[PDB]
């Protein structure tokens, strides 16, 4: 996995991979790695599929369960803590996940959670997770500002996955990506690496490693 | 030390069509360099029209089967003969497997049939309860074998259009019952040549509105 | 986690803790705060396995957060350092223990006397001049044995602990990328924030 | 693999498989398990398929130089001797499990190697992972006074079984025939039982499918 | 376990336990609240017959449970510890989970929930 | 820790009418990193053709070795190396490293100058020699290589046609491995002329 | 977990036209010692069912227990218990699978492999197989042990599909089942000579064969063999 | 295996079973370990198969080095070579080895040579897997100065037993006599053995 | 150990190499050079096992200084390349193998173009446009994807450089004690004093 989510200016982008593995083995290019939790909340996945994908899905009954009780949207806080609270139940257990909460709330403004496994829980502003997040953020790094518009904080998201689905060989497939507004979260297309490498290649001239 | 897993071979694999889905997979059941059965099958029509295959370790894959069937069961019980559809199968198909997330079932799983707009669908499963839909699944002994044979024929993955430069790709299209089964029939008598665990028949079930349809082929048994 | 220090001068005690998250090969947090209050003259500081430290520390203030609720009371320092080690002591012999070192730093209203308390994974609890866990000790002990005084005022023991930190910056293997520094004293507790 | 070696009247018979295994992968469909150590003392070998090549091919020209030096047909003693001292100094870490049959000026001759180096003697003998079923068929239709054709026929049923019954064992068999005071006949795949079916589909792709980079003409003269 | 249903209904539909209960209430000192525009206020009646007091140590009407929502009770004494300590708990756990305060509506809401579980539980009144 | 996996590639070799083919990809890479998309697994001496999988630095290295014994052979014997003798060759100095071997995947291809006949042959670490009349493969995704050529394999397919087939064969089969990929160089071979093409494959 | 300690060889069986045939020998060895003579492995179960049991002889005689009691439990408040509410081979199977699943699932198995043989009420042929791990298959020829890897491949020379059951007599049947028997005693080192047979007919019903001894075997080219 | 040498009036007589075994599988269920080492010299192996027919061998090798240069040699000096063999190569050896021999001089000798390379001469000699289970029954029943007959008999009912209670041994029994006749191969089949 | 970079450019290639010694918990050294000039116009930097690393890279520039005075000319970068890589070759086959990474950056003076190749301890040798060895590759590498080009001058490229440098500054664990940068081009060897 390649997941990275990065707060700026204009709100939060998330994006993703789309590549499954066992061993060597690619077993899926097709793999949806965030998970809707609602209109104003987004989780990515990584690490183990079913630990992930189960208990995440499992986060989003939790949440519904606090707003029909509280009569009142989860805080991004609280939905993360359920998750970390829950992993730390079983830690030592086995579980593998690396997980990021990211939403909008009024009380708490664009929020992104880090969730892991072995319990930890930290706010922040910029979190690359996976296999290949060493490479989404020497990319995402080096050309991050706070200023950047809706359309270059897409491409730069989009860019980095790229950047790790390129080099991280457990990295790959497609490019999901995600914008989270004060409205809510807006879905921005699946994007192949098939076609998208030749593409950025081609018009922003980088790759110059690769056989053209 | 006793080892509760082991491993029974075989293949399967699930292709879906515009108004259909086909579950198919071979009849051998092994256990190290023997043959048990040259005809044991292994996908079963679940009811209302869900057919489902559990590969890999036998023992746990007939749990799993008898398990879901039981499902299948309680939730007309529980829910007025309602008719369990296929994403919602596959959700408690999810639970079932990570319910043994610690002493996991030893199997892949591959459901097919129709969604609730009467087109094709194929969901297959790991392990311990990751799912997808798919038009497209290999699963067991073999799957590495058949699975890219299958990108490339069923998908048109790495096909262009011929004269176009390799700008337009080859256009994604439904594929007939006809042709589907083509495709099942030669995957299977490939991996039949070069895996040993593959052989001796294949049972394929067809999946329309109509119902579940059944048809069987002879496959080398050496 | 990794670097956590703890200076008592003659008013005060002043506890620096370092910034840096790390998991793999990536710094994945630069700005880190690794420390609670327990009360508004008690604070204490953390470092260990990942998950432990802030489940343990959030669950001790709470605890301690519940009692002043309570008796309308601010534990003692010297009271809320037995509390902790009891909890480490129990935690020792269960079956998956806490793997935390604390600091707790508070100010003594009743005393007039700042406390510095060291105590490690095991409940082993030790009042100090001066502390730190891990391997910042082996660095930080031998150096202030020779700077330190007890009469030193607050503004003395800043420099004393800037001291440390260049040490640590200039011999560490690791980044850990700076440290937040606080202060606990008879006005209660507040952050340096130029450091 | 499977392979034996059966005697009759006027000499001796071995056969084999033509299975080569990856793991549970079908390498070659049709491989030679059938050595030449001199013109009529032939080789059957089981177990690291380059260290029967090899060991055989060692010892076949050893043999060669040792009859030109003697002025005489080489025996199959000489061969099986030379074969298990070598196998032996090795401690079982050549995995050569042979068959050894041949005629010579002494008479018609049947000997097994294991890999650590111990020899037998016998009038049937089967090796390799299909070793068992092929000595269930050779125990109980073997008699004393096999003529040419029965021991043909009883040779290549033990392979047959272990063809349909081992999963380590394929395809075709291949037979050698030494009989005293003629030439030794090698019948190269003497029955072919598992000829591939007919493929329901031709994948010729249309001229232009593969989308390309660059060509070039690739100097191969001087 | 002592396991007896004592709040149980009567024939006219009526909880007898529950209601005399509320009996226990009108007997106990007089409490009262009112909210202003930017405020709320409660005040307590404390009863006369007990000269020689020390009103340093008794136990006060009016107790926090956390630093901004306040319970004051009418009724048994002894009693009202018992929901006390049980709101403090929560106050805090809700801190710990939610990382936030608790509402008065939410505090109050928890309250009520255990004074009703303990009218149709067994072996308690 | 598994020297023929650390690197990743994949070689395939088929046959066709009066010619034969051999693809690579172009990966070597550190476990998950890739470090360049350059490394050609082919080689050639005169008309015989030499594919190698495995541990980057035995590929290297018997690539020498084998120029080496190639170029002395020519000297001695007057004339090229064919196929079949070359492939003993090669299985001869294996073996040589019986209890130290080199952790590759060899794959002969070529045409017979002599007698025309098209010639393939594939061997395991230690010398084995696996000769076929349709296909040989080798590397990290052999498996799916296994089933993609013995699907769209046919006989007797013209120059032409051939190269459509093993590179539909190795692309495929490629993005189905994660250690392999990243390029791919086909070669087709006639009697006399052999045609060398660079495929247009997925960069991930 | 467990490690067997006295266990028992082979079982093989085979189905034919009117019925099923099933054998194994009466041996109970300990490690290499060949220590009990008279143990038998085919228990009846009513008079249309046999099950054979290979492997531990301590888990084969709680099985036979259980098997016993199930008969016991079956004839309870049942007045067909004799005719059409009796035991089917199928109930006995379905029975002994969950179990053994159940004590792998436990990690405290069963340490067997069991062959259930029977006809059905409405004639059918039953044949199926359950071992240690609760994997079972069914097949025309069953085998456990060494009899899977030298009884089968002669078994599977006479019934090879389904469509050579129906072609295949008692008579053929049986002499294929005492002919694996013998090739078992000359290759399998913890068999031995004298075995039990089974046949379970839908005419004739069961017929329940003790003391059997392998017979008209090979030994005489061994004085011809000299040396290595 | 089980195998057996024992000496009686005449000279000496060697037996054994004829099973070899990889686990519980019989490779050879004729095998004949009953070994020429010299004309009237002869051994039992047990343990390895390989080991034991390479030792052997080599011993056969230096019998007949010896006879060219220094004639007939004794079963002493037979057993002292696969001794120096068996001893000073101990570490990578699992042979269980009975040495047996006719002079004139000398008459019918025995040597048993077990795991360790040690020499015991003995009146008679058991060994094999198979040997444990009839000490009790060889001990109680062996008596010196036999008959050809009686010892037959003798060897011929031992390894009966041996055969019937352990697993690694059993199909026919071969036995050698060593006498100044010369030398005679006997064999036993089970139908007549088995019924003992 | 641990870091050692290089870019090729138009005209040059340019290799940087971090400076830390570090040896349990200590920082013994922050200056240290961890390269060897091989000819005038070829720089080996080198990165690995302790002890190994020095003797390793000493013995390759003895053996080619040798080659330099016996046949009085230089050798090309791709034939050094060639004779470390064998050297190597030979040694993971050896009963104690050097563990040592090396970059070898070049002017081939008869081509007039810079040549830059990576060869890791096993002897694994490719040419590149830009190389790393260790944990530097995972951050480097996508870096250098995106914004490097084949025309950049020697300017241009250390620009890119310290891009790389702030990356590993900002994500590495470990502080490394900055780079030596060391150009190689038409006129020689010569170091970057002000990094
Ligand atoms: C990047 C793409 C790779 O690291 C990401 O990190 C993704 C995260 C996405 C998919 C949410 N991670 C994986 O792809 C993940 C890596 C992994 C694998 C195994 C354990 C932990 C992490 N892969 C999986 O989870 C795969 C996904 C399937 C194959 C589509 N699943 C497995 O490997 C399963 C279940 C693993 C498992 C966990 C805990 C207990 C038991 C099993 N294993 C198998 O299917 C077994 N295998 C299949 C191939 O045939 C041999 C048997
Ligand atoms: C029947 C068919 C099976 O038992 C026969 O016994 C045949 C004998 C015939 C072919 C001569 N046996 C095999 O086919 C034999 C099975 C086998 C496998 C592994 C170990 C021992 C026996 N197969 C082989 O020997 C193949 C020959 C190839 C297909 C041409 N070789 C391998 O599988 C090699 C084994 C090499 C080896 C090394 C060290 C010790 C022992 C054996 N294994 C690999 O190639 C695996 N791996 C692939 C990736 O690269 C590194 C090696
Ligand atoms: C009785 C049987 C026991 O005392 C006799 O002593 C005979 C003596 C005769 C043959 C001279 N002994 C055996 O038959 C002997 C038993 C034995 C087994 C292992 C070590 C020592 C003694 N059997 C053998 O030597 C067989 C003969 C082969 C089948 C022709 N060899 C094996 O079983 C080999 C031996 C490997 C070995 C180990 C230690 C030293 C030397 C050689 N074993 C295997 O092949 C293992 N096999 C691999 C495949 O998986 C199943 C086990
Ligand atoms: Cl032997
Ligand atoms: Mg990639
Ligand atoms: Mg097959
Ligand atoms: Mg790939
Ligand atoms: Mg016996």
């Amino acid at each position: 996995t390649t997941t990275l989510a990065f707060r700026f200016q204009g709100g939060i982008i998330v994006a993703v991979d789309s590549r499954a593995t066992a061993g060597n083995w690619v077993a899926s290019q097709t793999v949806k790695k965030v998970i809707e939790i609602n209109p104003f909340l987004l989780g990515t996945m990584a690490g183990g599929t079913a630990d992930c994908q189960f208990w995440e899905t499992w986060l989003g009954s939790q949440c519904r369960l606090h707003e029909l009780r509280e009569k009142e949207r989860i805080s991004v806080a609280a939905a993360s803590k359920i998750l970390s609270n829950l992993v730390y139940q079983y830690k030592g257990a086995g579980l593998s996940m690396g997980t990021m909460i990211c939403g909008y709330t009024r009380k708490e403004g664009p929020t992104i959670y880090y969730v892991d496994s072995d319990g930890t829980r930290l706010k922040g502003d910029i979190f690359c997770v996976g296999s290949g997040q060493t490479f989404a953020y020497g990319v995402l790094d080096s050309n991050y500002k706070w200023d950047l518009s809706v359309e270059d904080a897409l491409y730069l998201g989009k860019r980095s996955i790229l950047a790790a689905a390129h080099r991280d060989a457990y990295s790959g497939g497609s490019v999901n990506l995600y914008h989270v507004t004060e409205d809510g979260w807006i879905y921005h297309g699946n994007h192949d690496v098939g076609e998208l490498f030749w593409k950025v290649k081609e018009e922003e001239g980088s790759f110059n490693n690769v056989i053209g | 030390q006793f080892n509760p897993y082991g491993d029974n071979g075989g293949t399967i694999l699930g292709i879906a069509g515009e108004d259909f889905a086909v579950l198919a997979g071979d009849t051998r059941n092994i256990t190290d360099y023997s043959i048990n059965s040259r005809y044991e099958p292994k996908v079963f029509d679940c009811g209302d029209n869900i057919v489902m295959s559990a590969n890999g370790f036998a023992a746990d894959g007939d749990a799993l089967v008898k398990r879901f069937k039981n499902s299948v069961k309680w939730y007309h019980f529980d829910h007025n003969d309602k008719k369990l559809s296929i994403n919602s199968a596959a959700r408690n198909i999810q639970h079932l497997l990570y319910g043994k997330r610690f002493f996991p079932y030893y199997v892949h799983t591959i459901i097919a049939g129709l969604d609730e707009d009467g087109k094709g669908a194929v969901y297959s499963f790991d392990p311990v309860g990751s799912y997808e839909r798919e038009q497209c699944r290999a699963g067991g002994a073999a799957a590495s074998l058949i699975m890219p044979f299958l990108d490339n024929q069923v998908n048109f993955k790495n096909q262009y259009e011929p004269g176009t430069n390799g700008k337009v790709k080859k256009p994604l299209k439904y594929l007939s019952v006809e042709e589907v089964i083509k495709l099942v029939r030669d995957s299977f008598t490939s991996a039949t040549e070069r895996h040993i665990q593959v052989g001796d028949g294949l049972e394929i079930l067809i999946v329309t509105k109509d119902g579940v349809r059944k048809e069987f082929y002879e496959l080398k048994r050496d | 986690m990794d670097i956590i220090l703890g200076i008592r001068v003659q008013d005060s005690v002043i506890l620096a803790s370092s910034k840096a998250v790390t998991r793999g090969i990536s710094v994945l947090k630069d700005s880190d705060d690794k420390t609670r209050q327990l009360s508004p003259h008690t604070l204490m500081s953390f470092a260990g396995e990942a998950g432990d430290t802030v489940q343990f520390a959030e669950y001790i203030q709470a605890n301690i957060q519940l009692y002043s609720i309570r008796e309308d009371y601010e534990l003692s320092p010297q009271a809320v350092s037995s509390f902790v080690r009891q909890e480490l002591a129990k935690s020792i012999r269960s079956r998956r223990p806490y793997q935390v070192n604390v600091l707790i730093g508070g100010y003594d209203k009743k005393k007039n006397k700042p406390e510095l308390y060291q105590i490690d994974y095991l409940g082993t609890k030790v009042e100090l001049p001066y502390g730190a866990h891990g391997y910042s000790g082996f660095y930080t002990f031998s150096l202030l044995d020779h700077h330190y005084r007890p009469d030193m005022t607050t503004e003395e023991g800043l420099d004393l602990l800037k001291l440390c930190v260049q040490e640590l910056e200039k011999r560490m293997p690791m980044d850990f990328k700076g440290v937040i520094v606080k202060i606990v004293d008879k006005d209660g507790i507040r952050q340096v924030d130029d450091f | 693999t499977t392979i034996v070696g059966v005697k009759f009247n006027n000499g001796v018979v071995i056969a084999a498989d033509t299975r080569s295994t990856q793991g549970p992968i079908v390498a070659d469909k049709n491989c030679a398990k059938l050595h030449r150590i001199s013109p009529k003392i032939w080789c059957a070998g089981a177990g690291t398929a380059a260290d029967t090549e090899a060991v055989t091919q060692l010892i076949g020209s050893n043999i060669e130089l040792h009859s030109l030096y003697t002025s005489r047909e080489p025996r199959v003693v000489s061969a099986l001797q030379m074969l298990k001292q070598h196998l032996f100094k090795y401690q079982g870490h050549i995995g050569a499990y042979l068959i050894v049959a041949g005629v010579d000026p002494t008479g018609s001759h049947l000997f097994s190697i294991h890999a650590h180096g111990s020899t037998d003697v016998g009038y049937y003998l089967s090796l390799g992972s299909g070793s068992l079923a092929a000595m269930a068929v050779l125990e109980s239709h073997w008699k004393q006074d096999l003529t040419k054709e029965e021991a043909i026929k009883l040779a290549s049923d033990a392979i047959q079984a272990g063809i349909w019954n081992d999963l380590g064992s394929g395809s075709n068999v291949d037979v050698c025939v030494m009989e005293i005071g003629k030439d030794a006949e090698y019948l190269r795949n003497y029955l072919t039982p598992n000829v591939r079916e007919e493929k329901q589909k031709s994948y010729k792709f249309p001229r232009g499918t593969t989308a390309v980079l660059k060509e070039s003409i690739v100097n191969i003269c001087d | 376990g002592y396991d007896r249903a004592l709040s149980i209904f009567s024939p006219d539909g009526h909880i007898f336990q529950v209601e005399y209960a509320l009996e226990a209430v009108k007997r106990g000192t007089c409490a009262v609240g009112v909210k202003g525009k930017n405020c709320v206020v409660l005040g307590c009646e404390r009863r006369s017959t007990l000269k020689l007091q020390d009103t340093r140590i008794t136990p006060s009407k009016v107790s926090k449970i956390d630093s901004h929502v306040v319970l004051s009770f009418s009724g048994l004494n002894a009693d009202s510890r018992i929901l006390i300590e049980k709101a403090r708990v929560e106050a805090q756990s809700h801190r710990l989970t939610l990382e936030d305060p608790v509402t008065v509506e939410y505090l109050t809401r928890y309250v009520a929930g255990v004074q009703q579980r303990y009218t149709q539980s067994g072996g308690v009144r | 820790s598994d020297p023929s996996s650390i690197n990743g590639g994949i070689v395939v070799a088929m046959t066709g009418k009066d010619c034969v083919a051999i693809a690579c990809d172009l990966r070597l890479g550190s476990q998950s990193l890739g470090v360049s998309n350059k490394f050609e697994k082919i080689f050639h001496y005169g008309h015989v053709f030499l594919g190698i999988t495995g541990l980057a630095t035995d590929v290297t290295t018997l690539n020498e070795m084998f120029r080496y014994k190639t170029n002395l052979y020519k000297l001695k014997e007057e004339r090229a190396i064919e196929p079949e003798t070359f492939t003993q060759l090669v299985s001869s100095s294996l073996y040589e490293r019986r209890f130290g071997p080199y952790f590759v995947g060899p794959v002969v291809a070529g045409i017979n100058s002599k007698s025309g006949k098209p010639f393939i042959a594939g061997f395991d670490l230690i010398g084995c020699i696996d000769e076929a009349k349709d296909f040989i493969v080798s590397g990290t995704a052999s498996d799916q290589l296994f089933g993609m050529c013995e699907s769209l394999y046919e006989p007797n397919l013209e120059p032409e046609d051939l190269f459509e087939t093993i590179s539909q064969a190795l692309l495929n089969a490629a993005d189905r491995d994660a250690l392999s990929g990243w390029g791919a160089v086909v070669y087709i071979i006639k009697k006399d002329e052999v045609v060398k093409r660079y495929l247009k494959m997925r960069q991930d | 977990t467990q490690q067997p300690i006295v266990t028992g060889t082979s079982v093989i069986s085979m189905k034919y036209d009117n019925g099923v045939i099933i054998a194994a020998d009466n041996l109970g060895s300990y490690g290499s010692l060949l220590r009990f003579n008279g143990v038998e492995r085919l228990i009846p179960v009513g008079d249309n069912t046999v099950v054979g049991i290979s492997g531990d002889i301590s888990d084969m005689q709680h099985i036979e227990r259980l098997l016993k009691d199930l008969v016991t439990e079956n004839a309870y408040d049942n007045p067909l218990a004799d005719a059409e509410e009796a035991l089917e081979p199928s109930y006995i199977f379905e029975y002994l699978a969950t179990v053994m699943y159940q004590r792998r699932s436990k990690m405290n198995p069963l340490w067997n492999a069991i062959i259930v043989a029977g006809v059905q009420s409405n004639g059918d042929q039953f044949l199926r197989y359950v071992n240690l791990l609760g994997v079972t298959y069914s097949s025309p020829t069953l085998a456990t042990g060494f009899g899977a890897h030298m009884a089968n491949p002669l078994l599977r020379k006479v019934v090879d599909r389904e469509s050579d059951i129906p072609k295949t007599t008692v008579q053929v049947a049986e002499e294929a089942i005492v002919n694996a028997m013998r090739v078992l005693y000359y290759r399998d080192a913890r068999s031995s000579r004298n075995f039990s047979l089974a046949i379970i007919d839908k005419n004739t019903g069961l017929t329940f064969k003790k003391n059997l001894q392998v017979e008209n075997m090979k030994w005489d080219f061994a004085k011809d063999i000299k040396g290595y | 295996t089980s195998i057996m040498a024992v000496t009686f009036k005449d000279g000496v007589i060697l037996g054994a079973d004829s099973r070899t075994t990889t686990g519980a599988y019989i490779a050879n269920r004729v095998t004949d370990k009953l070994t020429r080492v010299h004309d009237k010299i002869w051994c039992c192996r047990s343990g390895s198969a390989a080991d034991t027919q390479a030792i052997a061998d080599i011993v056969q090798y230096h019998l007949e080095l010896y006879t060219s240069q220094y004639g007939t040699p004794s079963t002493e000096t037979a057993a002292s070579v696969f001794k120096e063999l068996c001893y000073e190569n101990k570490d990578n050896l699992t042979a269980g080895i009975i040495v047996a021999g006719y002079d004139d001089k000398n008459k019918g000798e025995v040597y048993t040579i077990p795991l360790g390379g040690s020499v015991h001469k003995l009146p008679y000699a058991i060994a094999g897997s198979g040997s444990t289970f009839i000490y009790g029954y060889c001990d109680k029943n062996f008596r010196e100065n036999m008959s050809k007959e009686e010892t037959v008999d003798f060897i011929k009912h031992s390894l009966s037993q041996a055969i019937k209670w352990d697993g690694s041994s059993g199909g026919v029994i071969r036995m050698v006599v060593l006498t100044a006749a010369g030398v005679e191969r006997l064999i036993f089949y089970p139908d007549e053995y088995e019924q003992l």
